[PDB]
């Protein structure tokens, strides 16, 4: 599983 | 109630952990109309995130029992995912359509303007990673459409190492590898957005720079992982 | 269908979606009939993950309350979410004690199963005494008080001291004496007389119940330990 | 804050 942007 | 009291109740909702209260507060704040400070903007990303957040992952957990049970195990199953699935369309048309209303229009400067349609490109996939039949082949392509235009205009009035930018290669990368399933089109993406911010780690700031650089991390890790 | 809404209820737990879980165990519970022991448990999980949220939810912006002390805008902010998250948490705990005053400590045929429900009494009135203030308060406690003690007697009397049922009980009244009645002295002796009469008799434990005993006698001596400092 | 009884489960 890819990671996309997280929360800041 | 007034957008600021609205505002500093998303922040006692979300410090209480309780993001169904944040994202409402955040909807409401985000339908006066008036465009949205960038803290704000950022409340109600965060808020909706992990709204969707939760039913995606009980959508995957609900999906591979279903895809393993051979019942009437399976019906039970079949039926407890198509009803978190409605949740979870109910929660990204919720956000796309505050997008179409009332953000997407309201977004003055580039920056605002690749956020917002970042976002658009997001939530269409979630749509598509939920989507069967007919449904699909366009929902994907909304989601394209709005990463790629997103992508345009950052290339083109964003520095390589501006997070926004650099977050949306990192989803757009991502957009290519899992729905488009163009592994070698998402690392050219991500390898550049990479190497193109690596090269100016000088003009980093200090309210950017731990956010530029995570999201660096993460292009890295992903395209370690996409070649494996 | 008793079985179809287990099923459910454990479809719910995987999915993390407590109050789903809740919700299947609840119609279980109120078709009357006694609940079996993996029923019982996954009511428990359901309840006290769904409660759990809340309690939570509810320190943390009780903390915010204290800190704003006037800040009156932003304490009043926070009162009123506060109350906002007590009445759901009110709400979770009378529906948990309505199911036990109606079908489970009635239907409850053997002792284990008797502790295991006055005992979970007293924890649900213990998470409405966290809460109540004034006039409610004094009548919560003493209900709470009253099920863990008569768990308490009924656990000395029919259960093995390293019985994970009876270690628990001693560790929830324990806490309830600390907590809630500000009473160290009292919840140190409980806690300590538990672990020791558990340690006299390691022989009791049991091939299927020994990893939960063990944590909870460790959980024993942690709070002992706490509570000295 | 002291540790009452976790889920088993």
């Amino acid at each position: 599983r890819s990671t996309s942007t997280p929360n800041v | 109630m007034d957008k600021n009291e609205l505002v500093q109740k998303a922040k006692l909702a979300e410090q209480a952990e309780r993001y169904d209260d944040m994202a409402a507060c955040m909807k409401s704040v985000t339908e006066q109309g008036a465009e949205l400070s960038n803290e704000e903007r950022n409340l109600l990303s965060v808020a909706y995130k992990n709204v969707v957040g939760a039913r995606r992952s009980s959508w995957r957990v609900v999906s591979s029992i279903e895809q393993k049970t051979e019942e009437k195990k399976q019906q039970m199953a079949r039926e407890y995912r198509e009803k978190i699935e409605t949740e979870l369309r109910d929660i990204c048309n919720d956000v796309l359509s505050l997008l179409e209303k009332f953000l997407i229009p309201n977004a003055s400067q580039a920056e605002s303007k690749v956020f917002y349609l970042k976002m658009k490109g997001d939530y269409y996939r979630y749509l598509a990673e939920v989507a069967a039949g007919d449904d699909k082949k366009g929902i994907v392509d909304q989601s394209q459409q709005a990463y790629q235009e997103a992508f345009e205009i950052s290339k083109k009035e964003m520095q390589p190492t501006h997070p926004i930018r650099l977050g949306l290669a990192l989803n757009f990368s991502v957009f290519y590898y899992e729905i488009l399933n163009s592994p070698e089109k998402a690392c050219s993406l991500a390898k550049t957005a990479f190497d193109e911010a690596i090269a100016e780690l000088d003009t980093l700031s200090e309210e950017s720079y731990k956010d530029s650089t995570l999201i660096m991390q993460l292009l890295r890790d992903n395209l370690t992982l996409w070649t494996s």
